RNA sequence: GUGGCCUAUCGAUCCUUUAGUCCCUCGGAAUUUGAGGCUAGAGGUGCCAGAAAAGUUACCACAGGGAUAACUGGCUUGUGG
RNA sequence: CCCUGAAAAUGGAUGGCGCUCAAGCGUGUUACCUAUACUCUACCGUCAGGGUUGAUAUGAUGCCCUGACGAGUAGGCAGGC
RNA sequence: AAAUAUGUAAGAAGUCCUUGUUACUUAAUUGAACGUGGACAUUUGAAUGAAGAGCUUUUAGUGGGCCAUUUUUGGUAAGCAGAACUGGCGAUGCGGGAUGAACCGAACGUAGAGUUAAGGUGCCGGAAUACACGCUCAUCAGACACCACAAAAGGUGUUAGU
RNA sequence: GAAUACUGCCAGCUGGGACUGAGGACUGCGACGUAAGUCAAGGAUGCUGGCAUAAUGGUUAUAUGCCGCCCGUCUUGAAACACGGACCAAGGAGUCUAACGUCUAUGCGAGUGUUUGGGUGUAAAACCCAUACGCGUAAUGAAAGUGAACGUAGGUUGGGGCCUCGCAAGAGGUGCACAAUCGACCGAUCCUGAUGUCUUCGGAUGGAUUUGAGUAAGAGCAUAGCUGUUGGGACCCGAAAGA
């Protein structure tokens, strides 16, 4: 009889999408990301810098 | 504001019941509203729809056409069923056993098929013996032999009859229908 | 598709998703075309009687299919009825709104902008 | 006959309600309320004392005696929307105050036949009062000033903006 | 009933329904049949075609009764004997002893070949016939015997 | 186009189902990458006015 | 090869007349003249889908028209200044 | 940009008052205002798709569920006073 | 020799393989047309949409139009006359252009809340006498498209530039 | 080597404001719970106060803020410096009829129509009825004339429904109406011309880029209704004229 959005009222978003639960509980949000230590080459660099 | 691809408001164009106020049609109708509504055999639609039709989209359905249908090889020991009046035709020198569920059967035609040893059979009789219609005959008939549609579509080289009071020499078969009178049509 | 999108441009704007954009859209927004009804999304079951038969059966496996275009993307977003998007909440940000993205204005094709637009805009 | 009939009538049996999903769970108080906290009563007829806060009754309102001997403000309930809290404040860890609860101060079952055309306090109402009054009179003493500032009034002079004072 | 007709629905309305440029007038094309070769000429070639123009040879003083001859076909030849003994006679198929059928006194002339009459003789008597009808009196064992 | 098609469908009767008998628009292109060696990215700004009249 | 190298060079009903079929009708029954029919051309409508047609009204009449002229006004400014 | 070029007849028109690092002109960024437009909810009506008979507590032209839609002259049809 | 505009096709009424009819056709057991039988799958042969798709009868009013962008004819020109495509007004309210049939936005059941369009925010008048960089001082300044006007020419006024 | 800005994400948390509370037993999907149950999960409940009447509200007059040009008509365009309208009451304009078209309802249906007339009557009613006649059941041709099955009343392509097998998907069979097409038959036109014979008659077979408002297991007749048509005063009013 009355839509209610989810992104709320989250008895609504639970019973849709079962993994939500998860995703809060883990924290999926705020994924840290692995560190890497590439470097670009001279060339872009010296290019990206040129008049 | 919305652009409307179609006509909004829009009637679907058929008949939902019948135009008449038969008593007793509006019972057929609320009998086989009920058998096409809780049943799946598509036989209950088409006589639903079947009754709600005109007098001329129910064309009188003759005993030669029923016989000649009884002919059609498997379909000796059907049942067939006529929406709408069956007429005598005496054409025919001999009618099989068969059974007839119409709406109405002509004084003529109720003889003739009680004759040749069948029964003459009403729609309610129908569903109570046979609620799916299980090995039933749709019969129609003949829409175009109306001397209405003769005159429809009238116009040059159509080939169609038109709308005169008095036939014969002096009635429109001159100026118009010979080369030797001007054109032909 | 992209001529039809070069032919009218003067009229709407458009742009590329996101999965933040997707996702919160058919959530809020999202309504079936079953029957040739408006029914809304609102539960599971809705959806895998009408798209069951592509594999469909969730809400997220109709985001899937539009996030990434699958083999029956056709048959997903045709079941999708077409979204009823309010006016932008923060406004258009341009006085005029029938210019050109880059000559200032807000139809046209606005490349990942539209994500702002949207997201505003239900 | 004057008017002919309706051909069905409605029927006149009350249908019962829907299970209403509605739990009373509990009122959650803005973080400034604290027993023993000086509030400002913004309406009723105490409206503008400075009275002293002590406990939460379980009808959602605040039980509040500003020191009936300081500023003539007896114990009695007020609404949680209809006071400031100050930033001031008095221990109350000498007060009783599981004894006064809703009906203590349930009022009367007013009789519709009594009506007064041209026209006292309980013993025990006055003695919870004299209690009450000797420990937040005996404290408020520790500090200066607080009796008079009890007792005085509250008002809002010219060029005062309440929307970036302090209270 | 009046009550049924549109004219109580435009009641208020100021045309009447006919209009308020056409502005409904006396005789707006003519009167009656005004105007067939010149302004409703698209009229007649295209509904009446042949109106104009004389087709064929007058006849002086044509009494109709001269030209009756009502036609009846042989698939509704067997009706004229009543149904009583219409069956007795299909049964037994004789030709010592054949009905016997007047069309005269049935109220016809000439007897038509729209065919398939049941394999049993009969006596027809008819002021005419036309050939393929007899034939098939005869197919059947029949005799045609003309009468006046 | 019909005899490549039914050519294509009979051979993959034998194998490689799903042979795709349909055709397809102008796909959007996919990932790559550009190399720089000996092609350096290089050009410079618009060239002013002048008449050549 | 079913007229002119292609794109224009033309004509209904009624009536008259000619050619053809030797054909149908003249209705009480026949013969012969005569007439009427059926098929195909011509005789013509140039206002060319085709009435048979001279003026005048300053003695005038009617139905209307700002669908439309003779003032002003409005747009324009060739012409005038 | 401003000025000269720059003359019409009642007294008058950036809409008015007024405005001069503008309340003018060019450009840019934000905030804000409000349509019978867009979004959500309710109600009215129309249309479409449906449910409802081991008697639907005997009205199935009834009751109910779901969705969409609503400008209007000339005009057409239907339901009503 | 464009652009725009326009014809056709993208299959089951199809494709392929055998072989029956004919008075047509072939020098011919050659073809033509129509068929018998058999084989082809599920991406049945591009994309998007499909509000149901088709068919028939019968009858009203209309048959004075006009405007706008773009193409365009006559005319010096016209709120002039005549055409082309599209959209409008006529038939239409609503917000803006003070004012207006056509312009801008948006098309309309009865209400509530929210957000915007076009247009605006000194006061009239709801909304910043907001912010930022510059230009102009007119003893006839200027101040929003349709639109209710100004030209050639000239100025050590002032600013920027070659 | 860090931070910050900018842009983006969170199925991160949280405060204040406003509008709304539609439904009326249960059913559903969920969540939290070992389970028992509880819950913000298919639409508001709980607690409290004042008044119980002109208090809220309706009506009406007035004031205030904003808006609002005179209706009807002709017209591309009306508030128009276009026309009618000083005011009020009553009256005032698509009717009936003959014939007909489409559609709808009804009765009977190869038939249909009693009411010209007759019988009868409680007397312009109701009831009953013969023979005729009208329309239909046959068309075509100017006419004399002729006059509708080679065939399961044909073949092909679709075709609802029904039947068989199938859990099904589907595959077969029969396929009314209807639509397209090729055939067959009847009439007219053109042609060919058998036996025979009042030797000029008869017209058998066999055909065709011909033609019909035809046949091919009838649908009509009658009554009633809206709408439309023609003639009538003809939706109402109005000429200058003519006899
Ligand atoms: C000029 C002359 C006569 C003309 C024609 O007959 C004149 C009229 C006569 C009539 O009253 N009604 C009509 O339709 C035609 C015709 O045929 C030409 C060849 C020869």
């Amino acid at each position: 009889v009355l839509k209610k959005n989810p992104l709320k009222n989250k008895q609504v978003l639970l019973r849709l999408n079962p993994y939500a639960k998860v995703f809060a509980a883990e924290k999926l949000g705020s994924k840290k990301a692995e560190k890497t230590g590439t470097k670009p080459a001279a060339v872009f660099t010296e290019t990206l810098k040129h008049d | 504001g919305i652009d409307h691809t179609s006509k909004q408001h829009k009637r679907s164009g058929h008949r939902t019941a019948p135009k008449s106020d038969n008593v007793y049609l509006k019972l057929l109708v609320k009998l086989y509203t009920f058998l096409a509504r809780r049943t799946d055999a598509p036989f209950n639609k088409v006589v639903l729809k079947a009754l709600f039709l005109s007098k001329i989209n129910r064309p009188p359905v003759s005993v030669s056409r029923i016989a000649r249908a009884l002919k059609q090889e498997g379909a000796a020991n059907k049942t067939v069923v006529v929406v709408g009046t069956v007429t005598d035709d005496a054409r025919i020198f001999e009618f099989p056993k068969t059974t007839v569920a119409a709406l109405r059967f002509t004084a003529g035609a109720r003889a003739k098929i009680v004759k040749a040893g069948g029964e003459c059979i009403t729609l309610d009789q129908l569903a109570v013996r046979a609620p799916k219609g299980q090995n039933t005959l749709i019969l129609r008939g003949p829409r175009n032999s109306r001397e209405a549609v003769r005159h429809f579509g009238m116009g040059p080289h159509k080939g169609k009859a038109p709308r005169i009071l008095s036939t014969g020499r002096k009635f429109e078969r001159a100026r118009g229908r010979r080369r030797s009178k001007g054109f032909k049509v | 598709t992209l001529e039809l999108l070069k032919l009218i441009e003067p009229y709407v704007a458009y742009g590329y998703p996101s999965y933040s954009t997707i996702r919160q859209l058919v959530y809020k927004r999202g309504f079936g075309k079953i029957n040739k009804q408006r029914v809304p999304l609102s539960d599971n079951a809705i959806i895998e009687a009408n798209l069951g038969k592509y594999g469909i059966l969730s809400i997220d496996d109709l985001i899937h299919e539009i996030i990434t275009v699958g083999p029956h993307f056709k048959q997903a977003n045709n079941f999708l009825w077409p979204f009823k998007l309010s006016n932008p909440s923060g406004g258009w940000g341009v006085p005029r709104k029938f210019k050109h993205f880059i000559q200032g204005g807000s139809f046209g094709n606005r490349e990942e902008f539209i994500n702002k637009l949207v997201k505003s805009m239900n | 006959s004057a008017q002919k009939a309706p051909k069905w009538y409605p029927s006149e049996d009350v249908a019962a309600l829907k299970k209403t999903r509605k739990a009373a769970r509990p009122q959650k108080l803005r973080a400034s309320l604290v027993p023993g906290t000086v509030l400002i009563l913004l309406a009723g007829r105490f409206r503008g004392k400075r009275v002293v806060y002590l406990k939460h009754l379980e009808d959602n309102t605040l039980l509040i005696s500003g020191p009936f001997k300081v500023n003539g403000v007896p114990l009695r309930r007020v609404n949680a929307r209809y006071v400031i809290a100050t930033s001031t404040k008095v221990s109350v860890e000498g007060v009783n105050v599981e004894k006064f609860n809703v009906e203590y101060f349930a009022k009367e079952k007013l009789t519709k036949k009594e009506k007064k055309e041209a026209k006292e306090i309980k013993a025990e109402r006055v003695e919870d009062q004299k209690v009450v009054d000797k420990a937040l009179i005996a404290e408020i003493k520790k500090t200066p000033l607080l009796k008079q500032y009890l007792s005085a009034s509250f008002s809002l002079k010219n060029g005062d903006k309440p929307h970036m004072l302090k209270f | 009933p009046s009550r049924f007709t549109k004219t109580r629905k435009h009641r208020g309305h100021v045309s009447a329904g006919k209009g308020r440029i056409g502005k409904h007038r006396k005789h707006p094309g003519g009167r009656g049949m005004a105007g067939g070769q010149h302004h409703h000429r698209i009229n007649m070639d295209k509904y009446h075609p042949g109106y104009f123009g004389k087709v064929g040879m007058r006849y002086f003083h044509k009494q109709q009764a001269h030209f009756w001859k009502p036609v009846l076909n042989l698939d509704k030849l067997w009706t004229l004997i009543p149904e009583d003994k219409r069956d007795q006679y299909l049964k037994s198929a004789s030709k010592e002893t054949a009905p016997v059928i007047d069309t005269l006194a049935a109220g016809y002339g000439k007897i038509l070949g729209k065919g398939r009459i049941p394999n049993v003789p009969v006596i027809v008597k008819a002021r005419f016939v036309s050939k393929l009808a007899e034939e098939k009196i005869r197919a059947a064992g029949g005799v045609v015997e003309l009468i006046a | 186009r019909v005899k490549a098609n039914a050519a294509k469908r009979a051979e993959a009767k034998a194998q490689g189902v799903a042979v795709q008998l349909k055709r397809q628009p102008a796909q959007p292109r996919e990932s790559r990458i550009v190399s720089t060696e000996g092609n350096v990215p290089q050009t410079l700004a618009p060239v002013p006015y002048e008449t050549f009249i």
